[PDB]
RNA sequence: AUAGGUUUGGUCCUAGCCUUUCUAUUAGCUCUUAGUAAGAUUACACAUGCAAGCAUCCCCGUUCCAGUGAGUUCACCCUCUAAA
């Protein structure tokens, strides 16, 4: 047994199960919900489960978690200029509110794909570096010069042996 | 209308090649890690089979065959200063990123003051030494030597043969075309069109046999087996191309 | 395993160490299980095994002998599953150890 | 045995193994507990085999090479392309090198079968005639003789700067002759 | 943070000395009319300077 | 503590082991070490050629050209490499070395005609 | 613009024993490299209330100033977005109590 | 040493040049040592021997092989 | 090696700095070709400045980025 | 860590020391062919060979590499900018 009725939050796979990513200009993601009422079960389960995913996707955003505020909370967001986006949370499912927040603060999948393509283009393994951010230090290790003369011996072709 | 890289013609030629879901995606000897025993329904199984068939068809999109070539010794920028003094082939190229190896500029020099652009074989060897890929060995493969080729053709096993032939040379090399022609000629003798149904095959088999009129064995095998629609399609293709 | 016929399987003998106790535990475990045909007859769906060596080509092991549902098993959010933390740690490679699966009395 | 290829084809192999492997069927009497991460070095020694012979050297006539594919199949997994190195089995370093060489020869000749999951090629163009490795219109100076920058080839310079240099550097007497040839014996 | 005041003061004093003691091109640069050398430095002269 | 990032001064250092000659370009200032405070650290250079004589060189001039435009000096190795590469004309030092080789061959012909 | 790192940040007002200023704290989540859980972590900050609107007990946004004009102060409290206790609903949200609609809305 | 294995061990105090000073035990039938001796000391630990942590090695600047009758 | 302020040994600071070998015609060819190469290198440095300008233009003034930003703003609206 | 040894007349849970082996530095012992990386461990102290030249004197490397672990969240970012 595990220490948690919902141990999905501690299973590794949940970390990689992320997907949504906020914009590069977000600042604070103030969100309030209710826990005692049984009306907004969807939004409750959403805020309870699908949150560490977005947090691990980018832990550069502020979080606000309240207990009991009002039967009709909200989801106050913030943009570059620190605007105030208003929207209700009551009477909302989980995937619905997830898609809503992804469309509002989250970035479109096209932008993420473009960023991934740009990062791949930035990758240039053809370069040579003595073991750190690249592979094959010098041309000696790879099919070229003598494979590390400091270890493998050499015949009379070299100097100082005649 | 030859059109070697056509659409409908190549699609029909691939259709003539037996799909065989069990042969194309045969359980290879790879890192057989314990997979997941998911429970799929009828619709999901049908969709997965369709995806596998599409992947196998995409696997039959290569290679091209356009005869052999000749290693040309280019002579561009001549400098009457060296004339046989500085050798070792100096290469000063800028490796960008998204550029095919055929469009690179491997400025290979010569002992004289000329300016070569890397011979075909030398260019291929340098490309292989640079960025390898699925297999692809530097020098010629020992698997396709004289005695090795004879042993491979005598034991009847043209799956790994074509697999390595595609994953070793380039789609326009001398030894490549030679080995492919030898394998096709060996396949022609005695009907056995079946082993070539799990790898690159349409390189220069049906195309070459239709250009040189060698569809006798294939027609005999088709008549002995079955498939009347395929026979009519082949007759129509022969009437059109010829 | 040799007397049973198994040829390859790992076992983490954690907790206590005893012969009769281990045999009784193994018997209890093998008594409360469901075979492939039994699992297929229970759930109904086909027991497909996506072989990693092959492409997207499914291969069914035990086919159904009665029920045939059109809708597959759903993949809802946060599936309730309890697993061991040491297994995930060893899979990720958190701790260090040159004695887990290196050179032991294998085969 | 001289010209072997007969042990496996005889009844000795059936009476010995027949279906079990040869590398796993071994009991090392070293420091009990678990086999070591490094095994014995040279199988033979001088003229006798000191201690328990190698799991491979115990067999007198069977060799290690592509000719004996049964040994390679037994040493390699029945469904994986992983080679069980010597530290895992328990074989002399000589036999380990022999097995490595035999496996290399077999893989270079085309013995061990294996399906390669191929993908797209390295280039999109397929024609030995692209302009990147064909030719290029030469330059007018190059056609006339000396390429661009006419100061590349030798040119008899004036005498004023020669007198200047002779006036400067004098202790290092180094007189030349004339325009040297361009050949090379 | 505590800035190394001893080292800073030492370096500042050295720099102030080197600046205020700025010698013109005559004190230590006094060229000799025989030995063909310069005081302070004490280095040699090029072969051309044997008589220039 | 204060950098400079002004004019560059490419300095070399053939550091390595015996029977192993390998270049090592290091771009920095004139008043800076090699492994100390620098401006840009670029990859090394391949002196001797690889197998079957194929001296491959990776032209990493992308940022070097920008630094030159912003102010960057060169040394003898970088100058000779740029000259014998392709962008700059053939370095005059190497052309004159070829001329000296021609003179040496002429002297060898003279010696062969004189001696025997 | 804001020379400091944080630009916009929300926090509660607590410490106000000063002139034209109000200490504000920010609550953030920190992940453990073993427990795999986001734990709540608070950090006190110094704002700048140019006029002191409310006393204490209010969660309001902050605007980072260009350059700190003292020592550690960096934020500027110039707008109370909401009032603790009298939380406002999205639409037709009147100052009501907690879980008790004392102020009849839709009026 | 102990009650059951009533032997005649020669426990002598050995001061280390580093600084520490404790008791040690020299193995081998017959203690041929005396007092003034600069011999190497290894970290050998004997099984049944209370108050023993190190031993004397007759190798470093002493003897080569082992005593054989 | 030495470091300015050193006791400096005595087995080298007592010899004149002799100049290298200089052949009149060969050295004059050296210098003529070196002047030509230096002029060409200065021209190529000016061309490198121009190319850096062109690259900065293609990067910043690239209408593609501005159009993408405008489309993103419209999508946000 | 998949074995466990070590209590009690014996067993279970339960917890202390330890190998079985990879090893980096080494005591003795024995001590082939050909070739390489190291011969300051101690922020101990130092003979002899020395190690900074030079371009027409202007002048730079000398704040370079070369060694040590005294100290030891300077060894990386956001808002951006100092000579050049
Ligand atoms: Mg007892
Ligand atoms: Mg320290
Ligand atoms: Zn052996
Ligand atoms: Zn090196």
């Amino acid at each position: 047994p595990m220490k948690g009725r919902f141990p999905i939050r501690r299973t590794l796979q949940y970390l990689s199960q992320g997907n949504v990513v906020f914009k590069d200009s977000v600042k604070v993601m103030t969100v309030n919900y209710n826990t005692h009422g049984e009306l907004g079960e969807g939004a409750r389960k959403f805020v309870f489960f699908n949150i560490p995913q977005i947090q691990y996707k980018n832990p550069w955003v502020q979080i606000m978690m309240f207990k009991n505020m009002t039967p009709s909370p909200f989801l106050r967001f913030y943009l570059d200029s620190g605007e105030q986006v208003l929207v209700d949370v009551e009477t909302k499912s989980n995937k619905e509110i997830m898609e809503h927040i992804r469309k509002i603060l989250g970035k479109n999948e096209e932008t993420l794909r473009e960023e991934e393509e740009e990062k791949k283009q930035l990758s240039h393994p053809a370069n040579f570096g003595p073991r750190k951010y690249c592979l094959r230090e010098c041309i000696c290790e790879v099919e070229g010069q003598v494979p590390c003369p400091s270890l493998v011996p050499l015949p009379k072709e070299m100097r100082g042996k005649y | 209308k030859p059109t070697f890289m056509d659409e409908e013609v190549q699609s029909i030629l691939t259709k003539m090649t037996g799909l065989n879901l069990q042969k194309t995606f045969k359980p290879a000897i790879q890192e057989l890690k314990p997979p997941t025993y998911k429970l799929m329904t009828q619709a999901q199984l049908e969709e997965a089979t369709r995806q596998a068939v599409e992947a196998a068809k995409v696997r039959l999109k290569m290679p091209p065959v356009l005869e052999e070539r000749v290693p040309i010794n280019d002579v561009l920028a001549e400098d009457k200063i060296l004339e046989g003094t500085e050798t070792t082939k100096y290469v000063f190229t800028d490796i960008s990123y998204s550029i095919p190896h055929r469009e690179r500029f491997i400025v290979v020099r010569e002992p004289s003051g000329t300016l070569r652009k890397a011979s075909w074989e030398e260019r291929d060897r340098m490309i292989q030494v640079y960025f390898p890929k699925e297999g692809r060995k530097i020098l010629t493969p020992i698997i396709f030597k004289e005695e090795n080729l004879r042993t491979m053709y005598s034991q009847d096993r043209h799956v790994d043969v074509l697999n390595l032939c595609f994953a070793q040379f380039e789609p326009d090399s001398t030894e490549y075309i030679k080995v492919h022609h030898k394998t096709y000629e060996d396949i022609d003798k005695r009907g056995k069109y079946d082993l070539l149904r799990s790898t690159r095959y349409f390189g220069g088999m049906v195309w070459y046999f239709v250009n040189n009129k060698k569809i006798d064995g294939l027609l005999i095998d088709q008549i002995q087996r079955d498939l009347i629609d395929d026979a009519t399609n082949l007759v129509q293709l022969y009437h059109v191309l010829h | 395993c040799r007397l049973i016929g198994i040829k390859d399987m790992y076992a983490k003998v954690s907790g206590s160490i005893n012969m009769l106790s281990l045999t009784q535990g193994l018997f209890r475990g093998l008594s409360r299980q469901e075979t492939h045909q039994q699992l297929a007859d229970k759930k109904g769906l086909h027991v497909v095994e996506i072989r990693e060596e092959c492409g997207p080509l499914p291969i069914v092991v035990a086919s159904p002998r009665g029920p045939l549902r059109k809708d597959p098993e759903p993949e809802d959010e946060v599936p309730d599953v309890k697993l061991d933390w040491e297994d995930v740690k060893t899979a990720q490679g958190m701790k260090r150890s040159v004695w887990s699966n290196l050179k032991r009395a294998a085969t | 045995k001289d010209e072997p290829w007969k042990y496996l084809e005889s009844e000795e192999y059936q009476e010995r193994y027949g279906s079990r492997p040869v590398w796993a069927d071994y009991r090392r009497n070293h420091k009990g507990g678990v086999p070591p991460q490094r095994t014995r070095k040279t199988c033979i020694r001088r003229n006798k085999v000191v201690g328990n012979p190698c799991p491979i050297c115990r067999d007198h006539k069977l060799h290690v090479d592509f000719r004996n594919v049964k040994l390679l199949e037994q040493f390699v997994c029945a469904h994986t392309g992983i080679i069980f190195y010597a530290p895992y089995t328990g074989v002399c370093v000589k036999q380990h090198k022999r097995l490595t060489q035999a496996i290399q020869k077999a893989r270079d000749h085309g013995l061990l079968i294996y399906h390669i999951p191929q993908v797209e090629p390295r280039d999109l163009d397929f024609s030995t005639s692209h302009g990147a490795v064909s030719a290029t219109p030469p330059a007018p100076t190059l056609v006339s003789g000396d390429p661009w920058y006419p100061w590349y080839n030798w040119k008899q310079p004036p005498e004023r700067e020669l007198s200047r240099l002779r006036r400067l550097y004098q202790g290092h007497l180094q007189e030349e002759s004339g325009p040297p040839p361009e050949s090379m014996p | 943070v505590r800035p190394r005041l001893i080292a800073e003061l030492a370096r500042r004093v050295r720099a102030l000395r080197e600046q205020l003691n700025r010698p013109r091109d005559s004190q230590l640069y006094a060229v000799d009319y025989e030995t063909l050398t310069r005081p302070f430095s004490g280095r040699r002269l090029p072969v051309r300077a044997w008589a220039d | 503590k204060a950098y400079r990032g002004g004019h560059l001064t490419i300095r070399l250092a053939l550091g390595g082991c015996t029977n192993r000659p390998f270049y090592r370009i290091v771009a920095a200032h004139n008043k800076c070490p090699r492994d100390g405070r620098f401006v840009e650290q670029l990859g090394s250079y391949d002196p001797l050629p690889n197998s079957h004589g194929e001296k491959l060189v990776a032209l990493n001039l992308d940022r070097i050209r920008h630094w030159i435009g912003c102010g960057a000096h060169l040394s003898k190795p970088m100058e000779k490499l740029l000259g014998l590469a392709g962008f700059f004309p053939l370095h005059p030092m190497m052309i004159t070395n070829a001329e000296r080789l021609r003179r040496k061959r002429a002297r060898e012909v003279l010696l062969a005609s004189q001696k025997t | 613009r804001s020379s400091v790192h944080a630009r916009w940040i929300v926090g509660k007002v607590i410490g106000t024993k000063m002139q034209k200023t109000a200490k504000v704290r920010v609550t953030r989540l920190v992940l453990d490299p073993y427990l795999l859980k986001y734990f709540n972590k608070r950090k006190t900050y110094f704002a700048h209330d140019a006029l002191q609107q409310c006393t204490v007990g209010d969660i309001v946004l902050l605007r980072a100033l260009p350059v700190p004009r003292a020592k550690h102060v960096k934020h500027e409290l110039a707008e109370i977005v909401f009032k603790v206790g009298k939380v406002i609903d999205p639409v037709t949200g009147k100052p009501c109590a907690g879980t008790t609609y004392l102020e009849s809305p839709l009026s | 040493p102990k009650k059951p294995n009533s032997a005649n061990r020669k426990c002598c105090r050995v001061r280390l040049s580093t600084g520490r000073e404790a008791v040690c035990f020299i193995p081998g039938e017959g203690h041929t040592l005396q007092e003034h001796q600069i011999v190497l000391v290894e970290g050998g630990r004997t099984q049944d021997l209370p108050g023993v942590k190190l031993t004397v090695v007759r190798g470093k600047y002493d003897c080569g092989h082992v005593q054989k009758k | 090696r030495k470091t300015r302020h050193d006791p400096l040994a005595k087995s080298k600071i007592e010899r004149v700095n002799m100049p290298p070998a200089v052949d009149p015609a060969e050295f004059f060819v050296l210098m003529e070709r070196y002047q030509h190469y230096r002029q060409t290198v200065r021209a190529l440095r000016m061309e490198f400045v121009s190319e850096v300008q062109r690259k900065v233009h293609e990067a910043r003034a690239g209408v593609l980025a501005e159009r993408k930003a405008l489309k993103d703003a419209a999508e946000h609206r």
